[PDB]
Formats: C-alpha cells, structure tokens, sequence
C-alpha cells in the first residue's frame, strides 16, 4: 500500500486498523487472512488527486 | 493526465499590433502581473448582484478579452520554442510565473509581431518537466484559443452519452444544489486550474453533465416538470434578476436517455454575450471540461470566420468533424417560454408578457454596448470590447437547430 494516502483518526488511533482492512496483513494462513489476501491495493484510502 | 495541448492566438482586426497597453498589464485583478488563474479574481468577493465593470473595463467580458489579447504577445515559447520580450517586458523565469521588465544581464530576443500563430506545447520541453507547476497554463491557453476562433462569441462543446448519469457523479452533484450558474462557473474554473487532473475523473464527468443540463434548461426543454436526473435549473423573472438561474433537484419525472450519443459545438452569434454574464459562465464552464480532456474532435470550418479556416489541430472539414451550432438569446428565450406553456408551467398570457420583458431587457444590452463601442474605438490601441455591426443584434443564426438538438438530446 506504499504510495496511497489514508486518514489519521487522531481521536482514537485504534480505528486506523479497522478503517483499512488488508493493508499490512500478515502472510499467515487463516480464514480471514486468506480472504484479506485478495484485496486490491488501489482501493485503499482516497481515490482522487 | 493530458500532457500536450495546442492553441491559437488572437487576430488583429486590421490593427498592426496586439490591442492592450501597459496599464492593462499593470492592473490585473490577480497576483501582480500574472495572467494565469485570474479570470475570476475581480469577483471572488462580491456583494449584491450588480455586474462589475469600470471605465476602461466597461463590459463583463472586457477583462477576459483583454487578457486574451495580452497573452497573444508572449506565448512565443509554444511557437518558437524560446522566451522573448515585447516592449521591454518578459517572464521572470522559464516557469512563466509572472511578467516583469527585462533584466539588463541576458536580454532575451525581441518578439516579432504576428497574429493567429498556431501553438503546440511540445515546442517547449520544459513545460513537460514542470507540468506539476505549469498546469494552469494549459487551462488558460485553451480558453484563449476557444475565444480566438470566433468573431462573435466563444465556442464551447456539448455532449450527452447514451447511458444514464452514473451514480458516482450523482453523489458529487448533490453538493451543488441551489448555487447559481455564475458561482458554478467560478468553481469549475478553479478545479481545472490548480493541479493536473486525469481526463477520467468523477469531478470531470460531473462538470460535463452540468454543462449539458444547463443547456437543456436554457432551451426550456429541461424544467421542473421534466428533469434530467431530478436535476434542472430554475429561473427568475427576466424583469428583475434576469441571470440568477440556480440548480435544483426534484422528485418529478425524468427525461429518457437519447437514442444515440449526442455532441456538438455551441456559440453565441449575437454581441449580447459581451455584457451578459450567463453566456460567459456557460462558455467557461464547458471550456473548462474541454481543457482537461482536450478536444473530442475537430470543429467544422463552414460557419467560422476567415482566419479560422483550416487550423491545424482545431478545425477541419473531413469526416470526423463535429458541427458547430450558434444561436441568438432573444429567439432562444421565446422558445424557452414556448416550452413552458406547452408543458403547462405558464399560461399564454404570461408567455406573451415574458417575451416583451425579455426583449426590452435585451434592448438595453444592445443599447449599452453600442454606446460603449464608440467610447472605446479599436484604433485607440486597446480592445476592451470586440467590434461588431448593428445588424449583428438581429441575426437569428441556427437557433432553430439548437432547440432541435436539445429536444433530441433530452427525450
């Protein structure tokens, strides 16, 4: 996901992990991990200049 | 993002030099002595609804016209590949940040005076390198070209696809409910002005639809009884606030999509536009879209003035050549009124009154401009307003075809 832009969530930072599922996912082999492995990087964060 | 553009400079109306003076170069409304992103600076802050004009800028279009003439003398890099100077003034830097008196160290060569020189961004390689900061030049040059090609009124583009309005654009459109057209034009100008944008973008397509919708309402084909996608433009009585048309959303019926894709070029064929804000706003808004995306296709030469016949990247007469229509506001208003009574928004008695009101209103516009022309003869040295003849106020042009297109466009 390097190069994309994402929001901050300064009020409580734990939201950051929830806001963008898929980014920096461990290569472990679990049901959720296997699903998240299919996410497309271009659809993280903002979309326009 | 679009990495190349073309253009054309203004035409001297028989005069031997571009029609501006140093004071005009000194009193631009934007940042000091820079023409870029300045076409709305004179009204960024506003009060009331009265049009803004002054002694040496006596028409709503006067400032933009002057800017176009001004740029015609200094755009040599996109023609000759080099920066030049005219009357001891040139750019500060190759980025063309602003104009300044020539320094006495390495004076650039003196510009040779000419008119209607074709322009190509590829003649000036540094633009590509500094695209991120020279982007607004793209928009302004395109605007200048779109005006230079016409002897009577700026040219702009219309189009409507066969698919319904995509959902993404609708999400953007709801941000622009109840805002007048002039403000919308200012917003549209700023968007394509600052940073480079991709031709494929939600914002771009949004403005494209805005241009189409406004034209549909202009003919009266779109109204509160027949919306595009719930959207349409609302009008005030021409007797007062004749220009405060705003955007509205409605739950009523929607016009069905056209049978095939529609597109054409548009122009005002009467001098009225030079002192009528809505024409300027509509033209600029459409031109802004064409600026970022480039010209979809060449324009038909048949109805254009002489110097515009056969411009390299602009005009043609081949197969893939979109025709250009032109109209007169007065018959247009009559057609719009006729649509309103046919759709039942008004009674015939009102329709007769509306035509009388508008014709009287238009008469003042003509009377103002014609009196203003003699006050600023073109031979003086600067052209605050474009010359014309009295008969030009009576030309009907292709107005009948124009309303026919809208009816074929929104159906």
């Amino acid at each position: 996901t390097s190069g994309r832009m994402i929001r901050a969530f300064e009020g409580r930072p734990e939201l950051l992990a929830l806001a963008y599922p898929g980014r920096a996912v461990l290569p472990t082999q679990t049901k959720n991990a296997q699903f998240l492995s299919t996410a497309i990087a271009d659809r993280i964060g903002r979309l326009d200049r | 993002a679009q990495r190349q553009f073309f253009g054309l400079t203004y035409n001297f109306y028989g005069q031997p030099a571009p029609l501006f003076d140093l004071n005009d170069l000194q009193e631009l409304a934007g940042c000091y002595a820079r023409p870029w992103t300045s076409r709305f600076s004179h009204l960024a802050i506003s009060t009331g609804s009265l049009p803004v004009w002054s002694a040496r800028y006596p028409s709503v279009a006067s400032r933009n016209i002057i800017v176009n003439t001004l740029l015609g003398a200094h755009l040599n890099p996109f023609a000759g590949g080099q920066v030049t100077s005219h009357q001891g003034i040139t750019w500060r830097d190759p980025v063309l940040s602003s104009l300044a008196p020539v320094p006495a160290i390495q004076p650039p060569p003196v510009w040779a005076v000419a008119e209607n020189v074709p322009l190509d961004s590829n003649n000036y390689p540094t633009y590509v390198l500094n695209l991120s900061s020279m982007w607004p030049i793209n928009q302004d040059v395109h605007i200048m070209t779109m005006w230079a090609l016409s002897d009577q009124g700026p040219i702009y583009h219309l189009e409507v696809p066969v698919d319904p309005m995509p959902a993404a654009t609708t999400a953007a459109l709801m941000a622009y409910i109840g805002v007048p057209i002039a403000h919308l034009a200012q917003t549209a100008y700023r968007f394509a002005g600052q940073l480079p944008q991709s031709p494929d973008s939600t914002m771009v397509s949004t403005i494209r639809w805005l241009s189409a919708i406004w034209f549909g309402s202009l003919t009266g084909r779109l109204n509160r009884s027949r919306t595009c996608n719930g959207f349409y433009f609302e009008f005030a009585k021409p007797a007062l606030n004749p220009d405060q048309a705003v955007l509205k959303w409605n739950d009523g019926a929607r016009a069905a999509p056209p049978a095939a894709a529609q597109s054409s070029y548009m122009r005002c064929i009467s001098p009225h536009w030079q002192h009528q804000i809505v024409e300027v706003a509509g033209a600029l808004m459409s031109q802004s879209v064409t600026a970022v995306t480039g010209l979809p296709a060449l324009i038909d030469e048949a109805t254009l003035p002489a110097w515009s016949q056969g411009v390299a990247n602009l005009t043609g007469n081949g197969q893939g050549v979109v025709p250009c229509l032109d109209y007169n506001p007065v018959p247009m208003a009559a057609a719009r009124h006729l649509q309103w009574r046919q759709d039942g928004l008004i009674t015939a008695a009102q329709e007769a009154q509306l035509n009388n009101d508008y014709t009287a209103y238009a008469l003042t516009i003509e009377r103002h401009l014609t009196a203003m022309l003699v006050a600023n003869p073109i031979a003086a040295g600067r052209m605050p307003i474009q010359p014309f003849n009295a008969a030009d106020f009576g030309q009907a042009g292709q107005t009948a075809a124009a309303v026919a297109l809208a009816q074929a466009m929104f159906v």
